[PDB]
């Protein structure tokens, strides 16, 4: 079992930026990785970010070379930052644990909605 | 669909000799298994000689010696020369070509060892 | 057709022959089975039970529901020849075209079976039939026993009892309903295939293959809460002129090596044809064997020849297992190979010796009175029926790795042949 | 990636095809059993019963406690990528090692389970949930009937009832614990998966699937007579670019032989992939194949370009049974050895002849309105899809003994050409 | 006698070895079935449900007894070494002959249990011994439960509750009855072996075992409705200089490709035998494998010199599935094709590179503290005890149409020699 | 289901001739043929007749060159023209119809016998 | 772990040609299956052609006789010559390589058949 | 079923002499080898000799060129001479039968047991 | 069936060395593996060599290169040649002979390093 504890979201304008942060508690030694995902009115999840004990990354399509995503094992904290945000990107954001037997653990979800505008 | 057609049978008088001949025509093809049955009237069918697919001969007790059979590959075409014939001979002697699983019977001819 | 005679020199030995009874044909008859019982007290009593009951049928009924109006569709829609129907698009098999055929044939009967049906509703009968047969799951539980209980003790008491009673022929119904066999549908509700249906002394082996025959789901009723199958009672019928015979191979010596030639377990002769029999599914009488098809198959043309008495052209093989027999009695005589097991004449006190040269050894009555094998003295049998060197050169593997390594072998040879060749056109 | 329409002429028919949905993921719960029921009665009634009842769960119980605690251990004992353990001395696959990472995952959650089946001692519910969820053997039959006996009947007249309903309940158990599949854990308490987990409308096919995995036992109470499973619920994704065809051989003729190429029952293309699939472990639904991981596996190069419509390359095998189907439906049409087969066009008055060197005969609404085989006349259908001397060489068999039996005519030939060159060394 | 430490580079791992119990003698028992408990109630109480219950029996013993009627007899009929009987016609293997012998020593027990019989019939004990041990089907639950009933209930009440009580017995008869394992007669009766023979603190494996031997219907009484087993419990004596290894092949790499060294799941060293075992039919205890027979087997001489250490002999295959390990630990270090396996030593920021020359990577605690497997940490053992131009030539195919294949091309290659010497022939 | 209804039986003078006819009715395009058997007292049935539905035409050792059997498509029956009766035809025979799966549907019989003479 | 790269797309005159490439680096090694994929915008991926691993080719109907598929072993690398294109043709062409049951694709590169 | 009867146990004097017999009646036939079984207080039972009904005979390690067995068919016994007894040879002696089918019987049991001296 | 005989043991002085040798003889015949155990008082028995149905030898620790061993086929006759010998090589050795899956023990020779 992997407790997820999530923060960050909320309202923000527009073109602004966001940091989004998932607290990890548990027998992370099995862990492989560590990322976000995204749910949006009408649509199942999909991928935001992944990242690797390693510190290998990938992205998904829409945020190749515009989203970022970090760990810090010591302080066992993974951060999102959010920047060039559209009006489209507002949805319900996840993070998730990953284990080595493909074994996935969700947390209770944020909510990050972009004004008009 | 495979016609089998059987001739050189007939009245014989004892001693003599015989030459029974069987052609397969129609879908056949190659080399296949032939053989030749008899049956007493008033007694079970028996075989009397038999070609394997691979030429290997076999013969029944009564045609260890008496009888000789061949096969003809080029003719589809299968005979039974009955060197010397015996009272107790008479009887109806049938055809049979087997081409896979399948197992055709020809229209016996007759065969009586006169005396 | 086989000479018998000679393959027990190579230690392949025929058992006493069998017939063979084929299905032909088969009658046709519709099977009905009604999983709710209707409890005659006027107060009522069981209906709880009952409604629960179906509750856990549903679990059952609703999942060959779905199945069989999911399954795919290969015909869609008179005279003695006219078309059946249009060919759907997709690809079947000429075993699916058969099935679809058969439900074809089945069109006018579902036509009846709906009408039928309004009757068993009402019914309190364990069997009925209008030929059609309809059987109630515990309807002769419930006369019998739960129909008096209402009158003695109170609906509770027995009411309960009603519950377990139901619950245990759930547990049976799904065991086999969880193909789908008629002997299964017979042991579940306890009736012989002659109870059952009143059409035709037979022996038992009939009975046991009818009872192997499958059956399949026509339709299924989830307002009625009824199942039913078309059932296939065969017409026997003796093919003449066919013999399946029994082949046991024993242990064969080679220059103190153990050979065995491997064939088929069972072998049949049809008229000019020779070839194995797939008897797996068929079902073994005192004098026949119950076939639903033709069981042959062909063989290796080694193996027909081997067969046909050309003892020189058998397949031999290394015994690797202790599974393979090394003695065998055979028309009341012993055969065995007598330098692996100890083979004693008129007694144990002297030992039969088996030159390297000979494979088996054939003892007969006219030779030794009593035969002891491993010590085990037995008595020859008075009524029994039972100086070649033959040579076998066709020795074959039964596993991949060993033919691999071989074709390596042959492989490197070729190489080298290859390598001489274009020595010679180089320097001639 | 297939040319189905040239396999068609050497009797090699793809089916429709379906997508693969594949568990990349498994969400996991644990699921706790607890085989002894809470008689609520306050005048304890039905304790010599459950007594009695406690010997009888010692067979199974015991037994599986006994072999988790003697089962070899391959890891003993934070950061996001810490040291996981130290491994054992021994030998550990792959598979065990992946399946020892599962339990030291299970650590963090067996600390749970302890404080949680404090609770479920003393708890009355059916299923109950604090996710982790809690089904009592018979307490829904307890309660609804057992309970309210009690104040009807005497203690004694249901307490042999409670009697009967364990004894069935242990026949249940010992039939499934006797791997283990949550099916038959769903089966054993009647109760359906979405009505355990409260976790997310989903196809019959899912659930199915669902059902299908295996479940682990991860620990045994002996005191509190619980026993807890390890459930995992697949995450399904549809891989993109993935497509399973199921390949159909039909009989093929060559100089009025009967061949057929032998092919792998299902075939996959995933991208510049093809080969075939192992879809025995898989699910089959109305529009894709579920599978718990890809079942693909590599073809020999003569296979793989057969497929890609290099019919030439294609292995051909003597048909040897009638398990091969002599005709099948394609597109709406005909494709049937018609020299074996009896085709008729128009009607059974006339006979199509198909040349002996023609293999396969391909009929098309184009030319016969009606197709009769053997005469099962049908409609051709006009929405229907459906000149070259192909000769196909790589003649193959599929039996060791042939093989064999090959390779000692070549290893025979191998001698001559060896002394023919010894000949020719000592001549020349 | 095997090379451990040198298979290990060719990617075979050798498992901790065991011993062997083999059964050389076995204890003979017979054991007594009555189906027809007795109840004891003087108002004769339950007898219509006995009625009924026996009309159930029937539909079991009466196959039974038909089938052991119709048997066929191999043996027809003192001194401590005199004749056992005469040699019957037909043809008898030697499995057949142990069995009819076996049947012939019981001939003087059927003689006692004919006189045994007539005191069970009157008796109500649950479990009773005259050793020849009997047991009532349900006469335990009847004098426990039905007997006191009948007391406080009216028979009706009760009455009722014996006819599903004897219901649920024949469901299990006819699961077991419906060959016959030990096990199955001591689940139907839940009684312990130690429980029905008083006959010697043994170890389970060693129960596990006993109840693992099959036994056999020796004869069946229609009147008494009883059916008596043979029972034979095994004498394990420990084979001296015997071990049993497990051989686990992992991927080797070759030019970038992966090939695996197949071998027997089980391997076996006897003196001076060396060769696999068929263990499926054993129990694997703790330390030993209990074993019915000796379960080796000869294998072919590649992989008995590969198993010898010469390694350049051992058998390659290419992998073609995901079920052949690409890693596994190995003595408290990692053995893996480091290749198509992410290898990491001391932490994952660093990747050891294997040479495209090198098959198996060896990592040790001498050289990596810590190793990671696809990024799975793992500490090494510090008690483990875990340059050479290794080269495969004996490439073998499992699969008959591969070699098939190649065995068409060098049927190809012996065609152009033979043209090309005669063409030598004809120009020289 | 296909229900057969048999007509002509009785008695006959031997050496006479007699006519018997089936009537059909169900799926026949499923049968394959229809024919006529003959059950003997004291022994079980054998054929007697069958025809297909491209006209091919077999008969027993008895009945070959003595007896004719013939369809009428359009009026939907199966007649049996039986000539040159001898003392030892007098049997039950039955119309019987034969489906591609091999199923088999029996008529309700009729008894045909001849004088002694 | 494998690498691929493919070049030679852009933007083309109605009726020109192109010749498109695409190299493997790394574990791959030996002769393998390489294939060519097409997708339009808006519209679902396809198969242009591919070589099989004996080198048997394969084309789609639209690539029978405008498109040309060739492999070089040595270098790994595959080749797909547009001999003829047409409007329709402007999509994201993608290479795939597969090695064993493992598929690798690459960035897809763009063609526009410009008018 | 083989039953059987020891007879012969007792006491002895160091280096003295005993005779012990076994018979057996029964399905004799069948029982491939006779012979004797000793077990020591504190150790499961052990071969002491066995003879085949070809008289071929084997011992123990202990028992070799030191014991001797012998049958006689005629009055069905089995007979054990006991020369040259040691300290150490003082436990209880079992005869066994072994059918050929490797069902083996015991009997009763005798106790042997040697004065210290 | 088979007869082992076993003979070269004795007393033998430190450092010295010996070759013992083990024939068969009775239905043994072609070539079978052969091996060498040995079994020091109050110890478990081990092998000291053996030499595979192939003629693939092989060697314990302590005979790496202190001991050799071979087979004549055409005598049956399997040499174990102890090159130079220690005081705690003294123990009984046995000689061990396979055919097929039966295995074969001889009465083991006894060797006494003396010093």
């Amino acid at each position: 079992e992997v407790q997820l504890v999530e923060s960050g979201g909320g309202l923000v304008q527009p073109g602004g930026s966001l940091r989004l942060s998932c607290s990890a508690s548990g027998s992370l030694s099995t862990i492989k990785a560590l990322g976000w995902y995204r749910r949006a009115p009408g649509r199942e999840r999909e991928l935001v970010a992944s990242i690797t004990s390693a510190g290998e990354t990938n992205y998904a399509d829409s945020a190749k070379g515009r989203f970022t995503v970090s760990t810090d094992n010591a302080k066992n904290t993974v951060d999102l930052r959010m920047n060039s945000l559209k009006p489209e990107d507002t949805a319900v954001y996840y993070c998730y644990a990953e284990s080595f037997v493909l074994n996935i653990y969700w947390g209770q979800g944020t909510q990050v909605t972009v004004s008009s505008g | 669909e495979v016609q089998l057609v059987e001739s050189g049978g007939g009245l014989v008088q004892t001693g003599d000799s015989l030459r029974l001949s069987c052609a397969a025509s129609g879908s056949i093809f190659g080399e296949n298994a032939m053989a030749w049955f008899r049956q007493a009237p008033g007694k079970q069918r028996e075989l009397v000689a038999r070609v394997s697919t691979g030429g290997t001969l076999f013969y029944a007790d009564f045609a260890k010696v008496r009888f000789t059979i061949s096969r003809d590959t080029a003719k589809q075409t299968v005979y039974l020369q009955m060197s010397s014939l015996r009272p107790e001979d008479t009887a109806v002697y049938y055809c049979a070509v087997a081409v896979g699983t399948r197992n055709y019977w020809g229209q016996g001819t007759q065969v009586t060892v006169s005396s | 057709q086989i000479d018998i005679t000679k393959l027990q020199h190579v230690g392949v030995l025929v058992n006493s022959p069998k017939g063979m009874k084929i299905s032909q044909n088969f009658e046709t008859r519709y099977l009905i089975l009604s999983l709710i019982p209707k409890i005659e007290d006027s107060n009522s009593c069981g209906d709880q039970q009952i409604k629960q009951y179906k509750r856990l049928l549903d679990r059952l009924i609703i999942p060959l529901y779905d199945g069989l109006r999911l399954q795919k569709d290969v015909i869609v829609t008179r005279f003695f020849g006219g078309v059946i129907g249009t060919i759907a698009l997709g690809v079947a098999t000429s075993a699916q075209i058969t099935a679809a055929v058969a439900l074809v044939e089945a069109k006018q009967a579902r036509s009846d079976i709906e009408k039928l049906k309004e009757a068993i509703r009402d019914t309190n009968k364990a069997v009925q039939s209008v030929l059609i047969v309809a059987i109630k799951s515990v309807q002769d539980y419930v006369n019998k026993e739960i129909v008096p209980c209402i009158a003695r003790l109170g609906c509770e008491a027995c009411g309960l009892l009603l519950g377990l009673a139901l619950d245990q022929h759930y547990s049976e119904l799904t065991n086999i309903f969880g193909g789908i066999k008629l002997q299964g549908i017979a042991s579940l509700y306890r009736t012989n295939i002659t109870e059952i249906f009143t059409t035709s002394k037979y022996d038992i082996y009939d009975l046991l293959f009818t009872e192997s025959i499958k059956v399949r789901v026509i339709d299924v009723d989830l307002n009625d809460y009824s199942i039913t199958l078309q059932v296939r009672l065969p017409l026997l019928t003796r093919l003449l002129n066919t013999q399946i015979y029994k082949v046991d191979s024993i242990s064969y010596n080679i220059q103190n090596r153990e050979w065995y030639i491997p064939l088929p377990s069972h072998i049949m002769t049809k008229g000019a044809f020779l070839g194995g029999a797939d008897v797996k599914e068929c079902i073994e009488a005192f004098s026949s064997y119950i076939c639903p098809s033709d069981p042959g198959f062909v063989l290796n043309h080694e193996m027909e020849s081997c067969l046909s008495g050309n003892i020189s052209q058998c397949p031999r093989t290394t015994v690797t297992s202790d599974i393979v027999p090394r003695y065998a009695f055979v028309n009341g005589g012993v055969v065995a190979n007598c330098i692996t097991t100890t083979c004693t004449c008129n007694g144990i006190g002297n030992r039969i010796n088996q030159p390297p040269d000979q494979g088996v050894k054939i003892i007969t009555h006219k030779e030794c009175n009593t035969i002891g094998i491993n010590g085990m003295l037995f008595n020859t049998n008075k009524e029994g029926t039972l100086p070649d060197d033959i040579t076998l050169n066709n020795s074959v593997a039964l596993n991949p790795i060993d033919i691999s390594i071989e074709l390596n072998k042959a492989k490197s040879d070729l190489e080298e042949s290859k390598e001489w060749i274009r020595r010679s056109n180089q320097k001639l």
